[PDB]
């Protein structure tokens, strides 16, 4: 169909990865370096979609600097995907309106 | 079946390093980590280091003297520890365990027993054990075979192949001038013998020798 | 690094009774602690993840409690079969670690022991030597002594002793003594003799055999 | 009213195993969860396990061996919990309560006392109890009853069906082979009585039995 559909849906397929890859990447680069929590997967997992939703729980966070690395690829992958789905959102009603409007 | 394979034992010289291996089996994730822990007679667990094969990046536990190197070969599914320049303190059982990237460690090797002596590996002598014509016999009898002058341990003394485990003792060996000495013992009803024939394997993994000796009455 | 503190290190408890085994962490670690079973000469067995969690194929009298520091692994009546060393592990930050581990000790009723005296092997003394063997099996307490008597005459040169830990089958323990010595000196006397003193009998338990 | 009802009693046989309610009455939301605590003679509350009705979904302390199993008929507002195999250590008072779901336990039931023995369930011989004829009396008088030789605990005593509650003391029974016996005390003004009869309610909930014995001066 439209555009944005497509972004929207392509962007959470890509979201999704991003995820995925990035809870491995995290786990990878945090074992090694003591006091380091983000060290299983499972968790990562739960941590990567903390961060891409920038939920705040604070509970799990990198602490060396390809994590941290992990970490900004993750949220911005989430802050963009989500603004997205907003500007998806917005072609949709702006789209109607113009129908409404017999136009 | 086993999941992790190592060989039960090696010999090394002081100053000299060997290369532990830890074959793998069973379902293999991407995510799978290899640890390597250190046991002393008698002292606790203590963790090595970590590899992950899918991509070869290991880590050390830092608190101790660094003496080892993790390496994977992936295509034969094989973990390898180096180890290097050894003294009397790195003697020990090595075990090797599978952690699926979830902080656990579901199962383990049987362990390597390395040994570092400048002696020289010597096989065991096996030496029947049966009683004496003058001892009465009650509702069981109790044989055995002494696993004598061996080096370096560990040795694996079986009853049958592994048939007989009910009644079975196998003594902690002792060290006296550069070489080992244990005993193990089997007990059966007195009627299944020697109708019944009884055997002690010992399989001597430092010189890849495994023998038979029946026990026959004297 | 994070201490795993496993205190006391030895838990001495009746047949049948319920067991406890306390793990304390140095700092709050959720429920990030695991459970593991080494028996005399085995290689550590998975009992508990993640604190409570049953792994398959595990007596389900084995369980896990406590989160944060203090952590509990408990047996329901406890039997010979459980037995060994159980260490703690934690997940929770990096590096891995174990506590030093507490074992387990089954406190049964007193038995007397077995001996069995054994003279050298006919293919030993070719090889220049003779050892004469004995066991003393399946007694309790562990505190138990052999003596060594050479025609009549007590003997002490040339004798190892070895103990075998609480054995995980019967809850009792064994002893093995072995009396070396050449073939010329073997063959230059009758009997030998060995006699067990244990808290099962003031008299000794003896067993002996004459060369010829 | 009373918004929780279990039954005073039950008698287990060791290895045996009761079910125990708990009816609720009284405002009922989706929210409320019921817990079930246990009390040793003694000692303190000790928390056993919980469950949501609305769900059906429970929880049980994992610190204590686990001889408890809830459910709940959604119908009858009313919990159970199965104890099962029990021994000496299971005896004991077990309390219900109910939780809105906000932390606290705002109303608890009267309790069960769960005694496991071997031993047969025997009513109790109440015996009434008045002063001799030699005895004087002051400005009050005391009388009292005798409940005997039953099995097991517990057993409430009443004065008057209850309108009488100042000045009675029911004491703390004494077992003496497999048979309890305690007794009640109450005082009244000297001059009230025999004109205005005093009478003991004795309930024994193991045995489904309520009985009244008047008090009359010999
Ligand atoms: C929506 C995502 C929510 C993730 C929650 C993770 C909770 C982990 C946990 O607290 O779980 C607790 C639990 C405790 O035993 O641990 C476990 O084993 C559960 C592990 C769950 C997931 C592991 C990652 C697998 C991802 C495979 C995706 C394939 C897509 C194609
Ligand atoms: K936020
Ligand atoms: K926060
Ligand atoms: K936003």
């Amino acid at each position: 169909s439209a555009l944005h559909w497509r972004a929207a849906g392509a962007a959470t397929v890509l979201l999704v990865i991003v995820l995925l890859a990035g809870s491995y990447l995290a786990v990878l680069a945090e074992r090694g370096a003591p006091g380091a929590q983000l060290i299983t997967y499972p968790r990562a997992l739960w941590w990567s979609v903390e961060t891409a939703t920038t939920v705040g729980y604070g509970d799990l966070y990198p602490v060396t600097l390809w994590g941290r690395c992990v970490a900004v690829v993750v949220v911005v992958a989430g802050i963009t995907s989500f603004g997205l789905v907003t500007a998806a959102l917005a072609t949709w009603f702006v789209g109607r309106e113009q129908e409404r409007r017999g136009h | 079946q086993v999941q992790l394979q190592q060989p039960g034992a090696e010999l090394v010289k002081p100053g000299a390093s060997v290369k532990l291996s830890c074959k793998a089996s069973g379902y293999t994730f991407t995510s799978d980590w290899i640890h390597w822990v250190k046991q002393r007679p008698g002292h606790g667990l203590e963790w090595i280091g970590e590899i992950i094969p899918s991509y070869g990046r290991a880590n050390y536990n830092e608190k101790i003297q660094k003496k080892a190197t993790l390496t994977a070969d992936k295509s034969s599914s094989t973990a390898f520890m180096q180890l290097s320049s050894l003294t009397s303190e790195d003697s020990a059982v090595y075990y090797c365990a599978r952690e699926r990237g979830d902080g656990y460690f579901a199962v383990w090797g049987a362990g390597t027993t390395v040994t570092v002596s400048s002696a020289k590996t010597t096989p065991p002598s096996v030496y029947p054990l049966a009683p004496g014509s003058a001892a009465q016999t009650n509702s069981m009898v109790t044989l055995g075979c002494l696993v004598k002058g061996y080096f370096p341990e560990p040795v694996t003394v079986t009853w049958n192949s592994g048939s007989l485990s009910s009644g079975v003792h196998t003594f902690p060996a002792v060290l006296q001038s550069d070489l080992y000495t244990l005993s193990s013992s089997v007990t059966v009803p007195s009627s299944s013998w020697p109708s019944e024939t009884v055997t002690c394997n010992v399989a001597h993994p430092a010189s890849s020798t495994k023998v038979d000796k029946k026990i026959v009455p004297r | 690094d994070i201490l795993l503190t496993q205190s006391p290190a030895i838990l001495s408890v009746s047949p049948g009774e319920r067991v406890s085994f306390s793990c304390r962490a140095s700092q709050s670690i959720g429920t990030d602690i695991h459970w593991y079973q080494q028996r005399t000469n085995g290689s550590p067995r998975l009992l508990i993840k993640y604190a409570s969690e049953s792994i398959s194929g595990i007596p389900s009298r084995f369980s896990g409690s406590g989160s944060g520091t203090d952590f509990t692994l408990s047996i329901n009546s406890v039997e010979s079969e459980d037995i060994a060393n159980y260490y703690c592990q934690q997940s929770n930050r990096w590096p891995f670690t174990f506590g030093s581990g507490t074992k387990l000790e089954i406190k049964r009723a007193d038995a007397a022991p077995t001996v069995s005296i054994f003279p050298p092997s006919s293919e030993q003394l070719t090889s220049g030597g003779a050892s004469v063997v004995c066991f003393l099996n399946n007694f309790y307490p562990k505190d138990i002594n052999v003596k060594w008597k050479i025609d009549g005459s007590e003997r002490q040169n040339g004798v190892l002793n070895s103990w075998t830990d609480q054995d995980s089958k019967d809850s009792t323990y064994s002893m093995s003594s072995t009396l070396t010595l050449t073939k010329d000196e073997y063959e230059r006397h009758n009997s030998y003799t060995c006699e067990a003193t244990h808290k099962t009998s003031t008299s000794p338990i003896v067993k002996s055999f004459n060369r010829n």
